[PDB]
RNA sequence: AAGCUCGUAUCAGUUUUAUGAGGUAAAGCGAAUGAUUAGAGGUUCCGGGGUCGAAAUGACCUUGACCUAUUCUCAAACUUUAAAUAUGUAAGAAGUCCUUGUUACUUAAUUGAACGUGGACAUUUGAAUGAAGAGCUUUUAGUGGGCCAUUUUUGGUAAGC
RNA sequence: GAGAACAGAAAUCUCCAGUAGAACAAAAGGGUAAAAGCCCCCUUGAUUUUGAUUUUCAGUGUGAAUACAAACCAUGAAAGU
RNA sequence: GGUUGCGGCCAUAUCUACCAGAAAGCACCGUUUCCCGUCCGAUCAACUGUAGUUAAGCUGGUAAGAGCCUGACCGAGUAGUGUAGUGGGUGACCAUACGCGAAACUCAGGUGCUGCAAUCU
């Protein structure tokens, strides 16, 4: 991904952790009393559970698309690569996410994002997103 | 408004902290005894230190609190040592106040050699009528915020009757 | 098992007849993957009992074929008659314990026609032969009839 | 070795229930008990004293006993391949009246009651209970209410 | 309040909330368990409480039973009802305490039965003693002190209201030594001066000290008696009347009342806020984002 | 094996209805405990650095910790919630209602509690299905190396373990 | 958290917040807030007699425990324990 | 309807901020001879009900408030699960048939009900 599109193309993401630790038999005693010490950690992972998950620009869909293809040969077991419906790590589809943002609603955050509700203390609810209070640009 | 959440002191509360027990103690308990006229508590020390030179339970040091006029006879005159100038630290949060002094001669009270000199900590708390309300045994509930003390209410009142002054940021 | 036996159905390609509540409804839901059953019609109704109908008189399991055979034990509830039974029994009637316990579980042959199916232990929904095949239980019984 | 004394296996069953720790509430002390009452046992783990045995936990039995602060239980604990009386000494925390026989008690005095009401009048009575009947035909109309066709849908992914 | 105090979600969601009753500082749970249960085999026989409360100057006396929709008032005489005797100062003091146990005592029992048999001790030389079986008749009515939250001190006029009752003809099983003039140490009740607590006489015995010590005081408390004309001496004959009075009539006397229940509603209606409609509530918001937020 | 006492009777590796109990699967983690990736905003008379400095309970940067609202990820010995399968009791004559005897227990109390006497109501007498009947007693053999299959499942890389 | 001479990260004094985040000999899990934790006061019921009961179970023993009966006591104003 | 004393269920009663409360009652409040307890009459004890106050307690109302309670074809007949097959697949696993069926989520509605006795414009 860098090499070919740059350092700041994008956002890698592994979406797993190895929580799960692996124990070994190691070796005059035979079957006797035989719990491994740990020996190593995994993911434990399912169908359909993601394990990459990364976010661009549009304009570079075969760069990480290819990456995420050349990383697949370092794993046991068949996975697939996704196109996302959403707009990158976030909860909404393009659409959504477009009408919640050039409405008001929208307010940036670190790496990510906040949205109004419309519950809680109508004070310090005004307070944050104050480009909403209008209802258009 | 105001009529009756007047500005009262709960309490005066003397302290000595000696490094120990013994005759050095014990002779810092007459002082708070001959100063309070009530007869003084003493307080245990509540772990050990080694670098303090203090073991678990030694007593350590003697205290005494004091409420109604014989209170206000303390503080103006350990307010008067302090010449009248506070700071605006010494006056917590929730409204009390607090001075040091040391050589408790600075304020009545003679020499004797065989005494010695101590300082003391004057610690005065304040509240409002119906306090009781917090400290009863029946009901017990807790004062409003329009009552609770605060450092603000108690400046100004200090500021007022004394004829004090405050001082810094 | 237990099921199968208070239906008693205890050999195979025997079969009995069972009024529909929830509380015997759930007895079918438990044997499904043992039995084939259906709502039979008249005419199907008609030619077991005719056929391979007995009754149970002090046990023994006697033919039916005269129709004193039936007065005697069933007439106490009305029913003196091999069709009176049939009548009991596919109008669900007042009496229907009795008369459908009177008679003692019908044994048929396997089938004539052969299953339909090559494998008879899935669901008839499945290609298979056991569950509930709706109205076509009758042309299996008859096959066996 | 292996661990096997009288509170063994129940660190949830006796555990405490989710915001109700603390006193017992006084009516678990007003409610009265008779001879022959049916009672359903659950230990209350804050009451260490007159407590039942993990065995008994879930289960109903009858009364046999009434005592200054408890009630005599049996309940039959089935041992091999047979039930053996069993008596229980338990404290009124852990006990409470069945409903088990509400319903039961419900439907007789008004079974007594249709049929008086029945009997007095000129019978036709009908009093025992009766399965889930199927269903009788009905003519569902169509006026206000055309079927909508569905089909299935396609593939997809969301993600 | 404080910023870096208050409370999370966490903290208020996990909450919880006691008895009511002692979100109140109300019910000692604890000692009503022990006051209120019963013998399992003794099935429906209540177990009633002699609650004796102190307010800001009214005693309460009720003889009270539970259940457990609710307790239950047998009987009940508020040391208010003094005036109907012969008492109109001082009746928050230990000797109303008496007087106010002594009206609980006789109207129950009265209202019981046990009226003419049991009486209790009608001299009153406050010498010690619960109330006595009658041989061969009723066993007489029993109840249990409710102090509530009292502390228990050996003096306190919780203790006056339970001499009455049990010098009334009620059995409150009861020790000595909490009643005034308890000798500390030694095992032993002065009786003369647990009967001067009774009539009054550390009252008078003041009235008296300050009568030629201070009248400055003497008339700011003290007042009334001034007013009516009743100079100490004279306090002893009074409940000891007061007594005789009580024992002679105790059968409650309702208020006269004037205004209808109905009236007190619709008068207290005037001072009471009602709800409001979501509808309301939602025209609220409307308006305050009409104002807050369209810049001005 | 021998039977014995009885028999429409009482009986059930089953359903149904009513009423309990349970903390597994799942789930949860912007809920407690414990773990875990990322930033964003705060807060220091106060963890250390550095510029100004005579210092400052000095100001300005800075990295740490903490706090706030967020974010990715987890638990046999975590958990608010919480299944399916299993599981306790109940579905009447040993039942329901009236009248009012016994006692040394128990009540303030012939109050209660227990046991009763006298009277009112039959098989739609109180769900389903079945019942080559049910209950009971004595005595005695062999056996006390087990192995396999589906599913649940521990140790082991694994095993025809 | 905020406050008070020496006094410092930690001595002793005060106020505010505080669902237990503590303590309850000990392993761990239950349990507990006007307590079951902390301080004080009075004590020997850690006693006497002999049965029933629950767990383990053969429904033997042993250990441990539960609710009563008959005593004598302790404490508490008391209900009680 | 208010308020008190004793309660039952124990958050729709709790929490945070603010405002309002007539009458009675609670309350705060005065005092230290007496019983009683304290380093301290603050707590606790007693005496007055007199000398004062609704400030607090208490009660209620406000809040696209925190929490909590309820509901719903909101999510979801989803996850999981009893049962079947000489079903698919190298396996890991997965469909299907007859059944049982969550939790989160999302949206809406709510924010103490009530027993006994006394009292009150
Ligand atoms: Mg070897
Ligand atoms: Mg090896
Ligand atoms: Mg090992
Ligand atoms: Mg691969
Ligand atoms: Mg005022
Ligand atoms: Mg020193
Ligand atoms: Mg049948
Ligand atoms: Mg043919
Ligand atoms: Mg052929
Ligand atoms: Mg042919
Ligand atoms: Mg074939
Ligand atoms: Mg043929
Ligand atoms: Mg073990
Ligand atoms: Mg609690
Ligand atoms: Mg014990
Ligand atoms: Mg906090
Ligand atoms: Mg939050
Ligand atoms: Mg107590
Ligand atoms: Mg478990
Ligand atoms: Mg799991
Ligand atoms: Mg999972
Ligand atoms: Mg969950
Ligand atoms: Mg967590
Ligand atoms: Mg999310
Ligand atoms: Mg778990
Ligand atoms: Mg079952
Ligand atoms: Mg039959
Ligand atoms: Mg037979
Ligand atoms: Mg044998
Ligand atoms: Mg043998
Ligand atoms: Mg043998
Ligand atoms: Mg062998
Ligand atoms: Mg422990
Ligand atoms: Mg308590
Ligand atoms: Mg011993
Ligand atoms: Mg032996
Ligand atoms: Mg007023
Ligand atoms: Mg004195
Ligand atoms: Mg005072
Ligand atoms: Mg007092
Ligand atoms: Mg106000
Ligand atoms: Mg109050
Ligand atoms: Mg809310
Ligand atoms: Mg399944
Ligand atoms: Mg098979
Ligand atoms: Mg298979
Ligand atoms: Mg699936």
């Amino acid at each position: 991904m860098t090499t070919v599109s740059g350092r700041d193309a994008f956002h890698l993401r592994v979406r797993v952790h190895p929580f799960h630790v692996l124990r070994i038999n190691k070796m005059q005693q035979g079957m006797r009393g035989a719990w491994g010490k740990p020996h190593g950690l995994a993911a434990r992972v399912d169908i359909g559970q993601i394990i990459f998950s990364v976010r661009t620009k549009d304009s570079n869909k075969d760069v990480v698309v290819e990456g995420l293809r050349r990383a697949r040969y370092k794993f046991p077991g068949q996975q697939k690569i996704i196109l996302s419906k959403k707009w990158g790590f976030t909860n909404l589809d393009r659409p959504e996410y477009l009408k919640k943002r050039e409405a008001g609603e929208v307010k940036d955050d670190g790496a990510f994002v906040k949205f109004l509700s419309k519950k809680g203390s109508l004070e310090n609810n005004i307070r944050e997103f104050p480009e909403y209070f209008a209802a258009q640009a | 408004q105001n009529p009756m959440r007047d500005l009262k002191i709960e309490k005066l509360v003397l302290n000595i902290s000696v490094g120990e027990s013994g005759d050095r103690l014990t002779r810092a308990s007459k002082v708070l005894e001959q100063l309070s006229g009530q007869t003084p508590v003493q307080s245990k020390a509540r772990y050990t230190v080694r670098t303090f030179g203090i073991r678990r339970n030694e007593k350590i040091a003697v205290h005494v609190t004091v409420r109604g006029p014989k209170a206000e006879e303390i503080l103006e005159r350990g307010l008067k040592v302090k010449e009248y100038q506070l700071r605006d630290r010494n006056f917590s949060a929730t409204g009390n106040f607090g001075f040091g002094i040391d050589e408790h001669i600075d304020l009545g009270i003679k020499y004797d050699p065989s005494i010695g000199i101590f300082g003391m900590d004057f610690y005065v708390v304040m509240n409002r009528p119906g306090a009781r309300v917090t400290r009863r045994k029946r009901c017990k509930g807790t004062v409003g915020n329009s009552h609770k003390t605060t450092k603000e209410d108690t400046v100004s009142w200090f500021k007022q009757k004394y004829d004090a002054d405050v001082l810094d940021k | 098992r237990k099921v199968l036996q208070l239906l008693r159905l205890t050999r195979i390609n025997s079969g009995t007849f069972v009024k529909v509540t929830k509380a015997t409804l759930e007895l079918l839901k438990l044997i499904e993957p043992y039995v084939a059953y259906g709502y039979p019609s008249y005419s199907t109704i008609r030619q077991l009992v005719y056929k391979r109908g007995f009754g149970k008189i002090n046990k023994q399991r006697v033919p039916l074929s005269d129709n004193a055979i039936i007065e005697a034990n069933l007439g106490k509830y009305g029913i003196l008659s091999i069709d009176d039974l049939i009548h009991e029994i596919i109008t669900v009637g007042p009496h229907f314990k009795q008369a459908n316990n009177f008679l003692w579980p019908f044994k048929l042959s396997n089938p004539s026609g052969g299953w339909g199916v090559p494998r008879k232990f899935k669901h008839f929904i499945q290609g298979g032969s056991f569950g509930n095949r709706e109205e076509f239980i009758n042309k299996l019984v008859k096959s066996m009839n | 070795g292996k661990s096997h004394g009288y509170r063994s296996r129940t660190r949830y069953m006796f555990q405490r229930d989710f915001r109700k720790h603390g006193a017992v509430h006084l009516s678990t002390y007003l409610k009265v008990y008779k001879v022959g009452d049916i009672v359903d046992i659950k230990a209350n783990g804050s009451i260490q004293k007159g407590m039942p045995h993990k065995f008994y936990q879930g289960k109903t039995g009858v009364v046999y006993n009434v005592t200054k602060s408890s009630v005599g239980v049996i309940i039959n604990k089935m041992v091999g391949n047979r039930y053996l009386e069993k008596r229980l000494n338990l404290r009124v925390e852990h006990i409470k009246h069945s409903k088990c026989r509400q319903e039961f008690l419900e439907r007789v005095k008004a079974n007594a009651a249709k049929r008086a009401e029945a009997k007095a009048q000129g019978v036709a009575v009908q009093l025992k209970r009766q399965p889930a009947q199927p269903r009788e035909s009905r003519i569902v109309s169509t006026e206000g209410n055309v079927p909508q066709t569905l089909a299935p849908v396609p593939y997809e992914t969301f993600i | 309040a404080f910023q870096k105090d208050a409370k999370s979600s966490a903290y208020s969601s996990r909450f919880q909330t006691p008895f009511r009753r002692r979100r109140e500082g109300k019910t000692d749970y604890y000692q009503r368990k022990r006051l209120v249960t019963q013998h399992k085999a003794k099935y429906n026989t209540p177990k009633y409480r002699l609650v004796v409360r102190f307010t800001n100057k009214d005693i309460i006396c009720q003889i009270i039973s539970s259940t457990i929709t609710g307790d239950v008032v047998l009987a009940a005489a508020y040391s208010h009802e003094l005036p109907r005797y012969g008492i109109t100062h001082g009746l928050t003091n230990w000797a109303a305490a008496y007087a106010t146990g002594l009206l609980i005592a006789r109207r129950t029992l009265q209202k019981l039965g046990l009226d003419e048999t049991y009486k209790g001790v009608e001299e009153v030389e406050g010498e010690y003693e619960l109330t006595e079986a009658v041989e061969d008749g009723p066993r007489p009515f029993k109840v249990f002190l409710d102090i509530g939250l009292q502390r228990t001190t050996t003096g306190a006029r919780v203790f006056g209201a339970l001499k009455g009752a049990s010098d009334g003809g009620l059995y409150v099983p009861h020790s000595e030594n909490r009643f005034p003039g308890w000798d500390f140490e030694t095992e032993e009740i002065d009786p003369e001066l647990l009967r001067s607590y009774i009539f009054g006489g550390h009252v008078s015995q003041y009235m008296e000290e300050l009568a030629d010590d201070d009248e400055e005081r003497f008339s700011e408390l003290f007042k009334g008696y001034l007013a009516d004309d009743i100079d100490a001496d004279s306090l002893e004959d009074i409940y000891t009347s007061a007594h005789e009075a009580i024992r002679a009539d105790p059968a409650f006397k309702p208020t006269e009342k004037k205004f209808t229940k109905e009236q007190y509603a619709a008068e207290s209606k005037k001072y009471r806020q009602t709800k409001l409609s979501k509808e309301e509530r939602a025209a609220r918001v409307a308006a305050k984002i009409a104002a807050l937020a369209g810049q001005q």
